[PDB]
RNA sequence: GUCUCCGUAGUGUAGCGGUUAUCACGUUCGCCUAACACGCGAAAGGUCCUCGGUUCGAAACCGGGCGGAAACACCA
RNA sequence: AAUGAGUCCACUUUAAAUCCUUUAACGAGGAUCCAUUGGAGGGCAAGUCUGGUGCCAGCAGCCGCGGUAAUUCCAGCUCCAA
RNA sequence: GGUGACCACGGGUGACGGGGAAUCAGGGUUCGAUUCCGGAGAGGGAGCCUGAGAAACGGCUACCACAUCCAAGGAAGGCAGCA
């Protein structure tokens, strides 16, 4: 056998991510009935009896209470081909460091917009979520897209077809601007709460005929999320690279102690060997490895594992460190570091001293520019001008970067997982681009 | 070869084993500590036996070279030999094998066929799931 | 407090770095002991000084 | 529990007051004389003579005719003539009283190799035993404080294996031959 | 403030600039100061030292030979 | 404890087991038998240390399972028997029998000794008393007890036994100016000859022994084995002859052995 | 990870979408004494934690992140 | 000229290994294959050297040093102890 | 009646006892949780079955204090053993 992959479930507020993601669990044989079951009286009980399916995912008692997903939910189940992970993402605009975590450490994403009235014309929006959270995907190593329709019994008529037809052709619109292929893109009708087409032909939609997509290395067709599950391209994993491991989160588990929790990008990760963390700069050796709770012997590069150290507190590493072979070049700290960013929305200019935040290998801190070393054309790095000014909207532009906090990055030309990052502010995304240069400690 | 010569010292017999026992001690002058199958072939010699009878173990290279002194095992008959050997030299000479599991899984076997009571079915299909 | 803390490290700061010449590797252990031995006993001085110490700075 | 034996003891003794212009002079010289690395093996030397010194001196107060007088008192005349440090017919209690600490360190292997004049110096001597060059009866020794025996003062010569005594010269004797040989014909 | 006990007690630091070294709310591990509770030289009422703070040797940082965890 | 110990620490085992301090933390640790374990042989030491037959535990395991060992008369499987004083250790394969006897320093020492003199064996009369039916019994220093004994044998004599019967062949009377053995403390293992029992009511007697070279020593009664009648031993006393030598003579003897084997 | 409050000379900390200033200080500083002590005379001292957004221009209006203080949960 | 500390063959050791001892081939001229920790007023061995600071910073277990020519602070150099 | 200035009784101990360790003119002063012997205990108490031997806890019952699973009807605990 089975591949190793990720698939993160994104969309807008409010849009039942969860709650689709928990339906499919549940078809797919992930957890029993009687469990959902006690949900749906504990949800009930409470008072919000629409996400129960949501409930799974879920977990956080803050999270049932205000209804609204606040952490990343990581989750285990099969399909007919391999072995599939998938997390949950918060997809709300002030969470928006939360999704990012997840988002740079999934290999595949499916967007899903509401079909009904109201839901999706919010979707679509200046304050919508949907638009950002496909350039996120865009900027975060994802290249496997799935879009899915959702809930079109809330829409009037239900299964009105047409409606349908409109939502798939309006966000293809954007996903031409933003890179992406509507013929490589999956398109797909689901139902959140109402429970239709997920495992076997839907007896209600006899307007669907069956969604195809065309790629380089075949064609897929299909009529249900399975067969876009099925039908995605392995990525490839580089596993003759050093080893890199990005702090995703850090538990102590009574009895065994810390154990840091990450996506495997390169190398392999086994138990026996020292390893080094960059922005802490703690040498120890790992002591198991695990994930969903299932032993292993080797972590292959896309693997979302769990390793455990000895002698380490849970303080003295924390979420965002990268965790690399001792024998092999470990990472460093990173006092400055080169990088080329394009400009996407900015109502004002940039100048020397503007303080945006950077978003990488799951870490989040500000960074100034100390110095405009060069302008650059919006595509193929062609030279233009000297002597940079002040920064607009839709240009490119290289830049030396100090970042008053320990960091730790590694170059786009070396590990395409890690040079992949966002630079934010007001809220949205500010810049997006890669990282050429760096600077070790 | 040109210069390793054997002796033997605390020499005796004891029936009681079907077996002599003896100490000797090497001479390799300026070659490292000559391999055992050497000083096996070597004693047989001194000995008029066939050199697969012969055990040498409890060799100690002294301080600068030159002598080695190590404990020397012959048998009457190798039918004595496989009767009352430790297992480690019969199987250093290739006349037993140890072909079998580490102990941590053994315990975890037994304590495993601890939980499920008489059924014979059960009782030797309780390692088979979890392998 | 007084408040007069934000002297501390004062004479530290202001003493010019000069940095430590490259010298000779020091023989150590038995010949440390031979040194300072042929040194300090097997040696005659003809100039006088009253038995000078061994840091002299004349 | 373990089948261990912690068994162990000091073999030297500092002194009460450093810092005596006498004292550090006295050491050095005999360091300097003897060729020792530190001032710690002129005080393991020390510690065992005043062992030896107050075993006799208990002795000595101990009456005569006592058995144990008799018998530990040719034990340790015994050992002290085999070593060498007493005379052969200084067979007496109050003679060990008068031993000092020079004798017992040229009873040193190193030493005795320089005395012997296989060593061209006393820390050429050292040296060489530390590199496996010297032995005694047929025991290659690389510890410079082998106090030797009368019996084995006579035996003492160069190892076979080593460049003095029979052939396989050293590494830089031959990387010099191999490059004689490869820069001519 | 001893994080056993709870006890407020002065803590000399023992070099020229070491109290840079020194911030607000850190783990210093004090000693004594040499005579069992008794003052110290011109010090009144102090009878500890500062030996590490951040769990980081005073004379490694006063000798550069390791820097501030930073 | 809550029980009967089954453990033997190597430290606290006996010293005239003369076992050393590095190859185990345990020892032996007899079973039960005949002979209390402060004052026995395991046959485990007896076949590994004393005679060097077997190298470990197991090896002196194979050896008493094939059946040559024969203690007293019969076969002995336990590794850990506890062999005792002057028994007959009787291994018939290699035609070697051993009186087990302490030597001049207090500990077992290897006794060859003839066939025909391993037929038979002394031993040390403990208890004497009537049974039921009015049947004299007789408690031995070993756990042996006979029936009908000669009514001339009282408690602390000696009873020629001879093995494969167990009947009294003769005895030994306790009486002044009898050679005996020293059997426990520091005179044990001297050979002499009774000179005084002293007696102290409602405690331990005390008997003088001198030995042949002239030197008194005293012990217990308890201690007292008489092996001789008179002078004459009835048994071949071990190399030394039973008898105690100073620091000083033990020395020369080396010096004397060492010179001529020089 | 979620949230809540706080953050402005070095402290003590006013502030107005059009001004960060004063203040007890702290220091430098002339001021006298060998040195003090004591008192007398002016200064310097601020990215308003940081980055921006809004605005014609914000420290403050808003958003973010950083750190300190408060809690709430976090088990391969 | 001699050598180990290191790489490293084999042997040996051992239940199986490891280490040690043996023993191949490499392996030293800043033999840079680079000894450190504390001191130099007295107690207590070692400078009445040079440059800074100027009752400040600081040193100092105790006596005490420092308020502009510091044998005591911060450094360099040089000595001392293990 | 019995015990007490020849120190009873009571209290404290940062008290498990001893073999032993450190210091070392002699005499002493401290230290012995710690591999050997003896005792005690198994989270705190209490009570028992079996057995030659247990007031056992890698045996049971109950209470107290913690604490695990549960479909909330119940069920299962004792690392001052090795990790
Ligand atoms: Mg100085
Ligand atoms: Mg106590
Ligand atoms: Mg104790
Ligand atoms: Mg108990
Ligand atoms: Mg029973
Ligand atoms: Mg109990």
């Amino acid at each position: 056998e089975k591949t190793h992959i990720n698939i993160v479930v994104i969309g807008h507020v409010d849009s039942g991510k969860s709650t689709t993601t928990g339906h499919l669990i549940y078809k797919c044989g992930g957890i029993d009935k009687r469990t959902i079951e006690k949900f749906e009286k504990e949800a009930a009980e409470m008072g919000k009896g629409s996400f129960k399916y949501a409930w799974v995912l879920d977990k956080l008692k803050a999270e049932r209470e205000r209804g609204i997903t606040i952490d990343i939910s990581l989750w285990k189940f099969e399909t007919s081909k391999y072995y599939v992970t998938i997390i949950d993402a918060p997809g709300h605009r002030d969470f928006i460091k939360n999704m990012i975590t997840g988002t740079s450490q999934a290999d595949c994403a499916v967007l899903i917009v509401a079909a009904g009235v109201g839901e999706f014309e919010a979707g679509i929006s200046k304050n919508g979520q949907t638009r950002e959270h496909a350039l996120l995907a865009y900027t975060l190593g994802v290249k496997q897209l799935i879009v899915g329709v959702n809930k079109m019994d809330s829409t009037e008529p239900p299964y009105s077809q047409k409606r349908y037809e409109e939502i798939v052709k309006e966000v293809s619109t954007y996903i031409k601007k933003i890179g992406y292929n509507p013929d490589t893109v999956a398109f797909v009708p689901i139902s959140g709460w109402n429970g239709d087409n997920m495992l076997e032909p839907s007896a209600n939609m006899p307007w669907f005929k069956g969604w195809k997509v065309t790629r380089k290395d075949g064609n897929a067709s299909g009529t249900t999320l399975l067969e876009a599950l099925d039908c995605i391209l392995p990525p490839t994993r580089p596993t003759d690279k050093p080893l890199r491991l990005p702090l995703q989160d850090v538990y102590k588990i009574g009895g065994i102690g810390t154990v840091p929790v990450g996506r495997v990008e390169t190398g392999v990760l086994k138990p026996g060997m020292v390893v080094t963390f960059a922005p802490v700069n703690v040498t120890t050796e790992v002591k198991s490895v695990e994930m969903h709770h299932e032993a292993l012997s080797e972590a292959l590069p896309g693997d979302n594992v769990g390793f455990n150290v000895k002698n380490v507190s849970v303080k003295d590493v924390r979420r965002g460190n990268v965790a690399g072979d001792s024998k092999n070049d470990p990472p460093m700290e990173a006092a400055g570091f080169t990088a080329q960013v394009i400009i996407l929305n900015h109502p004002g200019q940039i100048s020397a001293g503007y303080a945006p935040v950077l978003d990488c290998h799951t870490a989040h801190i500000a960074c100034k520019f100390a110095e405009l070393k060069e302008k650059i054309d919006r595509r193929s790095g062609k030279k233009l001008e000297d002597g940079p000014k002040f920064l607009k909207s839709g240009d490119a532009a290289i830049v030396d970067m100090v970042p008053g906090k320990p960091m730790c990055v590694e170059s786009f030309s070396d590990y395409p997982p890690l040079g992949r990052f966002a630079v934010r502010d007001m809220r949205q995304t500010v810049a997006v681009g890669v990282i050429k240069a760096v600077d070790k400690k | 070869n040109d210069t390793v010569t054997i002796r033997t010292r605390k020499f005796m017999t004891n029936r009681l084993l079907q077996r002599k026992q003896m100490v000797i001690d090497v001479l390799h002058p300026g070659k490292a500590t000559v391999p055992k199958t050497e000083i096996r072939e070597k004693l047989a010699k001194m000995y008029k036996t066939t050199p697969d009878v012969i055990f040498v173990f409890g060799f100690r290279t002294h301080f600068g070279g030159g002598k080695t002194t190590g404990f020397g095992m012959i048998y009457d008959s190798l039918d004595y030999a496989k009767k009352n050997e430790p297992k480690h030299r019969l199987a250093r000479h290739g006349l037993y094998e140890k072909k079998k599991t580490s102990r941590k899984q053994r315990k975890e076997r037994k304590n495993r066929m601890k939980k499920v009571r008489g059924t014979a079915k059960a009782n030797v299909g309780a390692g088979k799931k979890p392998k | 407090v007084h408040g007069s803390l934000a002297r501390a490290g004062k004479v530290r700061g202001q003493t010019p770095k000069v940095a430590k010449q490259e010298k000779k590797k020091k023989k150590t252990g038995r010949a440390k002991r031979r040194m300072q031995y042929n040194r300090r006993f097997v040696n005659v001085v003809p100039t006088f000084g009253k038995k000078k110490g061994p840091n002299a700075n004349s | 529990p373990v089948a261990r034996s912690w068994v162990c003891r000091k073999t030297y003794v500092t002194p009460r007051r450093p810092f005596e212009k006498s004292r550090l002079d006295q050491e050095l010289k005999l360091i300097g004389e003897y060729g020792l690395r530190n001032k710690r093996e002129v005080w393991r030397v020390k510690f065992t003579l005043a062992k030896i010194r107050k075993a006799a001196r208990e002795l000595l107060t101990l009456d005569e005719k006592d058995p144990r007088r008799l018998f530990e008192g040719n034990a340790l005349l015994r050992r002290l003539v085999r070593i060498g440090v007493l005379d052969e017919g200084k067979m007496k209690l109050d003679y060990i009283l008068g031993l000092k600490i020079e004798d017992f360190l040229e009873r040193r292997l190193q030493t005795q190799v320089f005395k012997l004049g296989l060593a061209k110096s006393i820390h050429h001597a050292r040296v060489l035993i530390r590199q496996r060059h010297i032995r005694v009866r047929k025991q290659v020794v690389n510890i410079p404080s082998f106090i030797v025996r009368l019996d084995s003062q006579k035996h003492i010569d160069f190892s076979l294996r080593s460049p003095y005594g029979g052939g396989r010269p050293g590494r830089v004797k031959r990387k010099n031959a191999k490059k004689g040989q490869g820069g001519a014909g | 403030q001893l994080i056993k006990n709870g006890k407020k007690i002065t803590a000399f630091v023992p070099n020229d600039g070491c109290l840079n070294f020194i911030e607000e709310n850190d783990e210093v591990l004090v000693a004594g100061f040499g005579r069992k509770g008794h003052a110290v030289g011109d010090i009144p009422g102090v009878r500890f030292k500062v030996v590490k703070v951040a769990n980081v040797s005073l004379l490694a940082l006063y000798k550069g030979k390791k820097e501030r965890p930073r | 404890a809550r029980g009967p110990k089954k453990h033997l620490k190597r430290v606290a085992a006996p010293k005239h087991w003369m076992l050393d301090k590095l190859t185990g933390v345990f020892a032996p640790r007899p079973s039960t038998g005949p002979h209390k374990l402060r004052e026995c042989l395991p046959l485990i030491i007896f076949l590994r240390n004393r005679l060097k037959y077997a190298l470990t535990g197991d090896e002196v395991k194979k050896i008493c399972m094939q059946r040559f060992i024969k203690i007293d008369g019969k076969v002995r499987t336990d590794i850990t028997y506890p062999a005792g004083f002057m028994d007959v250790i009787s291994i018939d394969k290699t035609g070697e029998n051993f009186r087990l006897i302490y030597d001049t320093k207090g500990r077992f020492a290897v006794h060859r000794i003839t066939p025909e003199e391993a037929k038979y064996k002394l031993c040390k009369v403990r208890k004497i008393f009537v049974g039921t039916k009015g049947i004299p019994h007789l408690v031995t220093h070993d756990a042996r007890t006979i029936r009908y004994p000669d009514p001339l044998i009282k408690v602390n004599d000696t009873i020629q036994i001879d093995l494969e019967t167990g009947k009294i062949t003769d005895f030994i009377k306790f009486d002044t100016g009898n050679l005996c053995m020293v059997t426990g403390g520091a005179n044990l293992g001297r050979i002499g000859v009774i000179t005084n029992r002293e007696r102290h009511p409602g405690s331990f007697d005390v008997v003088h022994v001198k030995d042949a070279n002239g030197n008194s020593f005293a012990t217990r009664l308890s201690n007292i084995f008489v092996i001789g009648k008179g002078n004459k031993p009835w048994i071949s006393l071990p190399r030394g002859k039973g008898i105690r030598l100073t620091i000083a003579e033990e020395r020369d003897k080396r010096l004397a052995a060492k010179q001529s084997s020089g």
